[PDB]
């Protein structure tokens, strides 16, 4: 919730080789971004495992903050 | 509040340099690094043969 785009989001954990790939592949705003399963991953190239789980751990992370606030 | 695993297990094999390379990359527990091959290197930037050699060695190890 407190990222301006998901470029934005994708820079600020170290994911910004991302951003163009997500904006062209209609995962272009952070509530588009939201509802990204492990196989959407999988599917936009995202192969590297170790980047597969900083995405999805980041997208839960910011659920649960929406979640509790 | 506990040590990093990953940079335990680097240390152990005297690879401590690329810990924060790994975690930044999310390379942060044993169960991911079990998965790492020649990509993974690539984009955590292990570039030194030998250096390369002895993780993969490392992560064979892991899936024992």
């Amino acid at each position: 919730g407190a990222y301006r785009s998901v470029g934005e989001w994708l820079e600020a954990i170290k994911m910004g080789r991302y951003t163009e790939i997500f904006m062209e592949n209609g995962y272009s705003s952070m509530d588009a971004v939201a509802q990204v399963t492990l196989e959407d991953l999988r599917r936009l190239g995202v192969t590297l495992v170790g980047h597969q789980k900083k995405i999805m751990s980041s997208l839960q992370e910011m659920k649960v903050q929406m979640v509790n606030g | 509040m506990c040590t990093n695993i990953v940079y335990e297990w680097l240390k152990a094999l005297q690879l401590p340099q690329y810990a924060e390379s790994f975690v930044d990359n999310g390379y942060d527990d044993l169960e991911v690094c079990k998965q790492i091959g020649d990509p993974d290197l690539d984009a955590i930037g292990v570039l030194a043969p030998a250096h390369r050699r002895r993780i993969l060695e490392a992560v064979h190890r892991l899936r024992e």
